[PDB]
């Protein structure tokens, strides 16, 4: 809930190239060897059309730390892993063929996957900034009402461990308070009231010493 | 002997007679319709030629065309049309083509499962209602959850609502619980599933949840009908493999099982029957109301119940010579109904040794030391002193 | 599941440690006391033997704790050889303090407390030992008892602990009497440990015996372990041999 | 296909099923209410609560008010030995509703396929946990999906997995809660709806006697009370059988449940 | 892990192991006292499990000095400790200074021994090796502050109140609380008042085998009732609320 | 190894040769014998030597 | 659940160790106490084992540790041992410091005390002995009946019951018994007693013993002779 | 173990010397006797625990026997069979633990 | 112990009948493949003729 997702979709299909869609839960299948295959053809439409960047929705299903397993079906799993390095073996064509990969667990991902020659940039996105937080806020609010007596910075620093997913959600559950009330209008208190939704509390802490 | 014969009377010459009559009468059937039943033969043979290719049906789109799917591979899209229905097409249902041009000439065909076949039974109780006796106070609330809302509606709209779901039975072991089940469904003559809680695990990984929704599959077409789940304490700490069952399949059963008995899909009209020996072993959403309303407890029956437990038992046996019959229920304190099923069985078995084939007073005696020597332990007097 | 240290009681309320303390004792051999009011006779197998196994210089499984108690020992003997240490100390204690030879009762409780103390604090072992106590004391004669490894105790006409106790105990109850002849009492016990014991025939050195009387002359108390060539002999008698 | 429960029986006033009516309703049936904001209104729900409230009668009745394609998933048919089989089933499935405009993909009781990522060595939860990252993609999408409203009625909200919860498409989170003591009233008003009753009764007396239960415990009144009604051979309910009956399912209740105290001898 | 360590945090900075035992304390009978500008009354409820069980021969209302009551639940095993160690802080506080012991104070010592928990950690030596079952109500008068009513948690410290219900009956009783009390109440009414909440919370029947009062009233010292003083209040009791 | 032999034909040869036997005592057919000892004493072979 | 250990607390809040100490105290010899107004009687189940078990010197289940209260147990027999030797130790030590005879509901504490300590502690486990403490005060003639349990909770009971299904005997009592008015005379008492013990037995008058503490250091262990008149009165009514 | 399903029990001792020797001869008529009679001495030393042992003792003897090349099995072979039977088992427990317990 | 199984019962199968002892059956042969299973099949396959 950084926005990793949305920046790849947004900033991918602005620069022009080839944009496939692809998915790592999709690589195990049911088949056996079958699974393996289909990494093949997806590295082959990005031989034809290349470049091309192939965007892997999450990273986690081949973001196996198992290759040594006991009595169970995971050699499947790990399979499509294997053959995933094999076409990110150099071959020739591949050079202009990249690999983007959104994952929300970089603890659990193979250490022969994350390495140069694979992926070489390992970029980080962190819970947003104070200002960053701010930012998020108003980018939602030009597509709907906004009013002069709402400041922005003032909630910036009241949302404090709100990660962007949860800022979307303070700018969409104050429409919902503008809603109950049956007003035609947002204000900045339904804003206020929009922080108290999310918080991963509903107001507590839960203590048997303070 | 002249008693059993009354009764053996009327059984011979009523039902053999009607088996002489069926016999001539399935010439005779063909008799009086041979031009409405004769003609519609005729017509049923024209159109579907020979063979009859059987497929099995994936779905029909309404409109008068279906994708089946045959056996023998290849897939096509058919016509529904002539002598079948849109309403007898369901997914799952085997179909019946005509070969030479795929039209669906019927469906004549539903099941045919080696599966299916585990759910039911072909049952014949060797004790039916009233040698359920004693405890009378607690089948009657068995009743009430079970036999007497099916057999009168009447009587849970003259109080309104609805009848209440399902019931646990559950208790100490030897306290009658299974005997309950299947006497309660002998009453009835519902469709008596029955399967065990030992057999609810799987010796493959999430084909145990597969199993779960087979057993209220089969209870919801079968209907009106009465899902024994014996045993399903068997679930808290009894599973055949560990790498390949495993810790997640024996949750998954159970949430399995919300769905459904109270789920979306409700699935209104099984009664469902649990016996477990712990009601602390089990789940404590599975020992939610309303999917099973209340519990009924049994405990070890008490000293004048143990008469009619007895009695049970040794209307069987040729009796007591000298008797002390009622000297034997007194000295039992704390005990089960099955200790006097292990009884009697244990003095017929001194009686066996003989090879002797009369029972007297003594062997009572005798059988009853035996087996309560063969309940308590040396270490329970060793531990203790 | 419950198989691990004393603290803890299965929820059945056994303490599985004591449990199996007791299976212990059925891995070592027969030993079987048989009271009479002539005297008492200790009488008992030993576990495994070897045709160079020396047993003919000493005994092992039968010890004098004082010069009117005496055991017979049956159970791993590693356990035992502490706690007759133990219990032959504090024999001797109450000889310096009250100017007696210890009463058989007060000598039995001691002990019983000492193995209930081994599974009851701290992570010590359980102790896995059954002794025969056979003694007199001058308050109730001739005296037999036999204390659990459990810690507690019960007086007896006859008992067997050991290997085979199920079937030994049945046969000494089976031809057992009242008043018995100390005689007698060593002729049931040959006749018993035959039919218990896996031994092809029955020999002088599988056997020690010891007899304490006070009708072999009065006055005084005496205490006889009877030799290897005592034991070959009455064999003879009782005609196993 | 839908049954014919409504919000009508479903009780209490609360605010709570409110939600649920402004969240998956407004939008399909006028998403003119929030174009007049300009707002893009939740697409999700989480719902979450103790067993016995009402998760599942919410799933009856939002399924009748709509007029939309009710599916309706097991969160328990998911799960083979051969690997990646309940990715096909979630797949196909997402892809489908697609296709239907207005829907509402109601996931029952999800606790499997809604742990967490593990790896031990030796492992075997990780096979299952496949199908729940393929559900995460295929709701977020290639392509943002919208006439498509998912509710997730979880029991525990404690397993669900960070990446469902995070609310970047479960905009609302919402508790529904135990009911309040003139919140018991109204349910069991529409209980005994149905049950034959005799004027002369005084339910926020049998509420109040009820201590904080769910409606689970308020229909075992309600049944108990009629089935002494059965036996005394009177055809009506009355308020001497309702004191019996709350009584019987309280007591009754410790005894199922564990309880050994150190208290039965003082 | 967490829960079955002693001195292991969980994720959430709870020490779990500490956390359990709260529902030690609330498994007992239900008391509830109420402090009053007057004295404080310390009601309790006591369990009858048979007509054979002395109810009247047990209390949980105890007398730690002539000013200084306690009311107490859990176990009444971890209650005898518990009342011993601060009979024995009352007395040396006598001892040292011949003088009153304010209440808050009695509470300070009932609290030092319940920080006990360790084996390895600082601050005492370590001797005692579990958390404690049991809570107090610690009621008593010094004239410096007036009456109080003081709550010891053994898993947390000392607690100022005007009134504390603690028993299994206690989430109940403490709305009720909410609800009524006053600051324009006499100890006559405050009896009066424990006895109306208590019998809502209350499963057995009200009597006075299953009751009993008792009050810190600094002129009358620590004052066990009888059982016909407190028969009396529940007839009293009966006459209001039938006129009510 | 003679009384097992014994044992084995008074639950599992007489209820099959005389089912007049036991109804005539009353006593119910046996479900459960646990054949059981050290491993190799003779556990399998009794139960087939009768079958 | 948590069972491992003796320490770790219970989410459930009931210290398993505890609970499956009581479960022990079945195990053993079944023992009731009732009060009169000018006697306790306190007798016990005497199980006999086998019939080579001597009465010459084989323990009594009831055991004086004083010369005035009278104690029995149900329970590990092994543990009771230790427990009775230990309430001794302090008892006549009771005397030592007051020059005064040992008083009933100091006895209780003590017993009771050795008990919550092994409980408490870690590196021991519990008694798994239930016992009934019977006896009158020195100074007074009121009859006084205690009872410890495993837990180190005491209570005083007019009629209790302990061990051999306990619960049998326990609402027997409560039928038979009166609370308005106890038994004010010592025969009539006994013979409630006897008619407890009879149910445990099922059969046998030479495995009931019945014991009897009187006031002013009376004690009396009552002959075998004397008990099978009391079963001669029962059965015959009966 | 549930009552009334369980009501018989037959135990398995551990053939005793004589027991084991009746089992032995009947795979030693598979074959042809030594003929002097050493069988019962074969039973007697070895104590033994398992009626399985006795038929393969019955097939070592056999093995030696054809390293002989006789159609005579002499009884120096049924010497040979038990030692090895018989030490074989004392590995099991350890040397001889019976007697350290 | 398989010169024993293999090469004489195949030359010398009178004998077996001779002693009355059972002819041998099949050949296990089990083990890590360190152990060089397969190199003694090899040799007895030309010995054994
Ligand atoms: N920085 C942001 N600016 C705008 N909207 C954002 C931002 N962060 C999150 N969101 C909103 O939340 C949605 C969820 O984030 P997205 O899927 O793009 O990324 P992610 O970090 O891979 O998370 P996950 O894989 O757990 O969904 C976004 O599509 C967007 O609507
Ligand atoms: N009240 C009774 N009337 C008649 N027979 C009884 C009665 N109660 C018990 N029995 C007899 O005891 C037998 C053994 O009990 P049964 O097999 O029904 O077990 P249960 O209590 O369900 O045990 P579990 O389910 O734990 O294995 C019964 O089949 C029946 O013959
Ligand atoms: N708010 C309510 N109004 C009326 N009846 C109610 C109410 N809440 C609960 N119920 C009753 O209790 C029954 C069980 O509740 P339901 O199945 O809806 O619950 P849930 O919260 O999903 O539980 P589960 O954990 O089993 O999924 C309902 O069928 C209904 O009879
Ligand atoms: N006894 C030996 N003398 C000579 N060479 C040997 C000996 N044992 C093993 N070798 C050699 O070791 C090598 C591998 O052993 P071998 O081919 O017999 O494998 P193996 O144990 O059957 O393995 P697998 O488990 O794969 O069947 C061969 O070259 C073989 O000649
Ligand atoms: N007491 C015995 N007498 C004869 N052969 C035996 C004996 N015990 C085992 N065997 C032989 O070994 C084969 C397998 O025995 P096994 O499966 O171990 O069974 P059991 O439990 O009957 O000893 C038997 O078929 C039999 O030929
Ligand atoms: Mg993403
Ligand atoms: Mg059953
Ligand atoms: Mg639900
Ligand atoms: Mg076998
Ligand atoms: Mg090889």
């Amino acid at each position: 809930g950084t926005g990793k997702t949305l920046l790849a979709r947004a900033c991918a299909a602005q620069t022009n190239a080839t944009f496939l869609k692809l998915a790592a839960p999709q690589l195990v299948q049911m088949y056996i060897g079958e699974g393996a295959k289909l990494v093949r053809d997806a590295f082959a439409l990005a031989k034809e059309k290349a470049p091309t960047i192939i965007f892997i929705d999450e990273l986690d299903a081949i973001g196996t730390k198992r290759f040594d397993s006991e009595k169970s079906g995971d050699r499947e799993v790990q399979r499509t892993m294997l053959e995933l390095l094999n076409q990110l073996d150099g071959f020739s064509s591949d050079d202009r063929v990249k690999v983007l990969a959104a994952t929300n667990r970089v603890d659990v991902l193979d250490p022969a996957l994350l390495r140069s020659g694979r992926l070489d940039r390992k970029i980080e996105f962190p819970l947003p900034s104070e200002d960053s937080r701010a930012q998020i806020l108003q980018i939602h609010s030009r597509k709907m009402t906004t009013d002069d007596d709402i400041n922005w910075q003032e909630l910036a620093r009241s949302t404090d461990e709100f990660n962007g997913a949860q800022l979307k959600a303070v700018t969409v559950e104050a429409g919902m308070i503008a809603l109950r009330n049956g007003q035609s209008s947002v204000k900045h208190e339904d804003f206020v009231e929009g922080i108290s939704e999310v918080q991963a509390r509903k107001s507590k802490s839960v203590s048997f010493y303070a | 002997t002249r008693c059993k014969l009354k009764l053996l009377r009327m059984e011979r010459i009523k039902d053999h007679l009607l088996l002489e009559e069926e016999f001539v009468s399935n010439s005779e059937i063909l008799k009086p319709f041979e031009k409405k039943q004769e003609e519609e033969k005729k017509q049923l043979e024209e159109i579907r030629g020979n063979p009859l290719s059987i497929g099995t049906l994936e779905e029909i789109i309404d409109d008068d065309h279906a994708i089946v799917t045959s056996p023998t591979m290849p897939d096509y899209y058919v016509s529904i049309l002539s002598f079948v229905d849109k309403e007898l097409l369901e997914p799952g249902c085997s179909v019946l083509l005509h070969h030479k041009t795929m039209s669906i000439v019927g469906v004549l065909q539903d099941d045919a499962d080696p599966m299916v076949s585990v759910m039911k039974m072909d049952k014949s109780p060797t004790e039916s209602y009233s040698d359920i006796g004693g405890l009378e106070s607690q089948i009657q609330e068995i009743k009430e959850s079970v036999e007497l809302p099916l057999t009168h509606p009447e009587l849970y709209e003259e109080m309104g609502i609805k009848p209440p779901k399902g019931v646990i039975l559950y208790g100490a072991p030897g306290t009658g619980k299974t005997l309950l089940a299947k006497a309660v469904a002998n009453q009835t003559s519902a469709t008596f599933l029955r399967i065990v809680g030992s057999e609810l695990i799987q010796k493959y990984l999430g084909d145990g949840p597969r199993l779960c929704r087979q057993i209220f599959k089969v209870a919801g077409e079968n209907a009106p009908s009465i899902v024994f789940i014996d045993e399903i304490d068997a679930i808290g700490t009894k599973r055949y493999d560990s790498n390949s069952g495993g810790e997640r399949e024996i949750q998954r059963t159970m949430l399995e099982l919300l769905n459904q008995l109270d789920g979306f899909d409700d699935r209104g009209d099984v009664k469902v029957i649990m016996a477990t020996n712990k009601i602390e072993t089990l789940d404590p959403a599975l020992i939610r109301p309303g999917r099973i309303d209340r519990k009924i407890l049994f405990e070890n029956p008490d000293l004048s119940t143990k008469k009619k437990i007895l009695g049970i038992h040794t209307s069987k046996m040729n009796l007591s010579e000298d008797v002390n019959l009622e000297t034997l229920v007194t000295t039992k304190d704390d005990l089960s109904g099955a200790d006097i099923q292990a009884m009697c069985t244990e003095a017929g078995l001194l009686a066996l040794r003989e090879r002797r084939m009369q029972v007297t007073a003594e062997d009572f005696k005798q059988a009853k030391e035996r087996v309560m020597k063969n309940k308590v332990e040396e270490n329970l007097e060793g531990l203790y002193l | 599941r419950y198989d691990s240290r004393t603290t803890i009681f299965s929820p059945e309320g056994r303490l599985y440690q004591v449990e199996y303390a007791l299976e212990s004792i059925s891995h070592a051999g027969t030993a079987i006391g048989i009271m009479a009011s002539d005297g008492i006779v200790l009488a008992a197998e030993r576990k495994v033997t070897s045709t160079l196994l020396e047993q003919d210089t000493s005994t092992e499984k039968l010890y004098k704790l004082n010069d009117k108690i005496a055991v017979a020992v049956a159970g791993l003997t590693a356990d035992a050889e502490i706690l007759i240490n133990t219990a032959r100390i504090h024999a001797q204690n109450y000889l310096k303090t009250y100017n007696e030879d210890i009463p058989v009762e007060i000598l039995v409780r001691r002990l019983s407390d000492i193995k209930q103390g081994y599974t009851q604090h701290g992570g010590l072992r359980p102790f896995g030992v059954s002794f025969i106590y056979a003694g007199y004391d001058d308050r109730y004669g001739y005296q037999l008892y036999t204390s659990n490894p459990s810690g507690n105790y019960t007086g007896w006409k006859a008992i067997s602990v050991g290997a085979n106790t199920s079937a030994a105990q049945t046969l000494l109850q089976m031809d057992y009497k009242d008043d018995m002849k100390v005689d007698d009492a060593i002729e049931l016990a040959l006749k018993t440990l035959s039919k218990t014991t896996d031994s092809s025939a029955l020999t002088y050195d599988r056997l020690e015996f010891a007899t304490i009387r006070k009708g072999a002359n009065d006055g005084e108390v005496y205490q006889k372990i009877f030799k290897p060539q005592e034991i070959k002999d009455i064999l003879v008698k009782t005609g196993i041999t | 296909e839908k049954p014919d429960v409504t919000y009508s029986d479903v009780g209490g006033c609360k605010d709570q099923i409110e939600k649920l009516r402004e969240v998956v309703e407004l939008p399909l049936l006028s998403p003119e209410r929030f174009a007049t904001l300009g707002i893009d209104p939740p697409k999700g729900i989480l719902l979450y609560g103790p067993p016995g409230t009402g998760k599942t009668l919410c799933a009856r009745a939002v399924a009748n008010r709509t007029d939309a394609t009710f599916i309706r998933v097991i969160g328990s048919e998911l799960v083979q030995k051969y690997v990646g089989e309940g990715a096909r089933m979630v797949r196909e499935l997402f892809e489908m509703a697609r296709t239907k405009k207005a829907c509402i993909i109601f996931f029952d009781e999800i606790d499997a396929v809604g742990g967490a990522r593990f790896d031990d060595g030796a492992g075997g939860d990780n096979e299952v946990q496949r199908t729940m990252l393929e559900l995460i993609t295929q709701l977020d999408g290639f392509d943002p999906r919208g006439n498509i409203k998912v509710m997730f009625a979880t029991n525990r909200p404690n397993t669900l997995d960070p990446a469902l919860l995070r609310p970047g498409r479960i905009d609302r989170k919402v508790e529904f809660s135990l009911p309040d003591l003139e919140g018991r009233a109204n349910i069991f008003r529409i209980h005994s709806k149905s049950m034959s009753v005799e004027r002369g009764i005084r339910w926020e007396l049998i509420s109040r006697l009820c201590p904080n239960s769910t409606g689970a415990e308020l229909r075992s009144v309600c049944t108990e009370a009629g089935m002494f009604a059965i036996r005394a051979r009177r055809k009506v309910a009355t308020e001497k059988d309702f004191l019996k009956a709350v009584d019987k399912v309280i007591s009754g209740y410790k005894k199922f449940s564990s309880t050994s105290r150190y208290m039965q001898y003082n | 892990e967490y829960d079955r360590g002693v001195s292991t945090f969980s994720p959430e900075g709870r020490l779990f192991q500490v956390e359990y035992s709260l529902e030690a304390i609330k498994l007992g009978s239900t008391a509830i006292g109420i402090a009053t500008k007057e004295g404080v009354v310390l009601g309790v409820e006591k369990r009858a499990t048979s007509p054979l069980l002395e109810s009247d021969s047990i209390e949980k209302i105890v007398e730690i000095d002539r000013h200084i009551g306690c009311a107490m639940s859990g176990l009444t095993a971890d209650a005898r400790s518990m009342i011993e160690h601060a009979r024995t802080a009352a007395v040396t506080h006598n001892l040292y200074y011949d003088e009153d012991i304010n209440v808050e104070s009695l509470t300070q010592s009932v609290c030092d021994l319940a920080l006990r928990f360790g084996e390895g950690a600082s601050g005492e030596e370590r001797l005692m090796s579990r958390p404690f079952g049991v809570a107090l109500l610690i009621a008593g008068h010094d004239a410096d502050d007036g009456y109080q009513l003081f709550h010891a948690e053994p898993s947390g410290t000392f607690y100022r109140y005007n009134a504390k219900a603690i028993g299994s009956g206690s989430e109940g009783a403490q709305a009720e609380l909410l609800n009524e009390w006053h600051s324009s109440l006499t100890l006559k009414e405050a009896e009066l008042l424990v006895l109306k909440i208590l019998k809502q919370v209350m499963e057995e029947k009200l009597d006075e085998n299953n009751a009993q009062l008792s009050c810190i009233t600094k002129q009358d010292g620590f004052k066990i009732y009888d059982n016909e003083k407190t028969a009396e209040l529940i007839k009293e009791l009966k006459e209001k609320e039938a006129a009510e | 190894l003679t009384k097992q032999i014994k044992e084995i034909k008074e639950v599992i040869e007489l209820p099959v040769k005389h089912p007049e036997l036991f109804e005539s005592l009353g006593i119910a057919q046996p479900k459960g014998v646990i054949l059981y000892g050290p491993p190799g004493t003779g556990k399998t072979l009794l139960a087939r030597a009768v079958a | 659940g948590y069972d491992r250990a003796l320490s770790i607390f219970s989410p459930d809040g009931h210290i398993f160790q505890v609970e499956y100490a009581l479960e022990a105290v079945k195990r053993g010899t079944c023992a009731v106490g009732v009060k009169g107004k000018n006697c306790v009687v306190l007798g016990c189940e005497r199980r006999s084992t086998l019939k080579l078990q001597d009465t010459r010197i084989t323990p009594s289940k009831v055991s004086k540790i004083d010369s005035h209260v009278v104690l029995s147990f149900s329970g590990l027999n092994a543990d009771s041992r230790i427990l009775i030797e230990k309430a001794r130790v302090e008892a006549q030590s009771h005397r030592l410091t007051l020059e005064d005879p040992v008083t009933v509901e100091y006895l209780t504490r003590y017993v009771a005390g050795v008990q919550q300590r092994y409980t408490q502690s870690g590196g021991v486990r519990p008694f798994g002995v239930s016992t009934l403490i019977a006896g009158f005060d020195p100074r007074d003639d009121e009859p006084k009946l205690y009872q410890t349990e495993p837990s180190g909770i005491y209570s005083s009971w007019s009629a209790q019951t302990i061990g051999r299904n306990s619960k049998t005997v326990r609402e027997f009592l409560e039928k038979n018994y009166d609370r308005k008015e106890p038994p004010a005379t010592v025969e009539e008492c006994v013979k409630l007693t006897v008619r407890s013990l009879l149910e445990v037995v099922q059969t046998g008058a030479k495995n009931i013993e019945i014991t009897v503490v009187k006031p002013d250091s009376d004690i009396v262990a009552l002959s075998s002779e004397e008990i099978n008149q009391y079963v001669t009165q029962i059965e015959q009514e009966k | 173990l549930r009552p009334g399903r369980i009501d018989r029990k037959i135990e398995f001792p551990p053939p005793s010397v004589a027991a084991r020797a009746e089992i032995l001869r009947i795979h030693s008529r598979k074959m042809n006797l030594t003929r002097g009679i050493n069988l019962r001495k074969v039973a007697e030393k070895m104590n033994g625990c398992s009626g399985a042992d006795v038929k393969g003792v019955c097939t070592e003897a056999g093995m030696y026997a054809l390293r002989e090349r006789r159609i005579h099995v002499t009884q120096e072979d049924f010497e040979l069979a038990v030692g090895k039977v018989m030490n074989k088992n004392q590995e099991t427990a350890i040397s001889v633990a019976k007697l350290f317990k | 112990e398989i010169r024993e199984a293999v090469e004489l019962p195949l030359v010398q199968a009178d004998l077996y009948e001779q002693i009355g002892i059972d002819p041998p059956r099949g050949v296990l042969l089990y083990g890590p493949p360190g152990t060089g299973k397969t190199m003694l099949v090899k040799a007895v396959a030309n010995s054994t003729k």
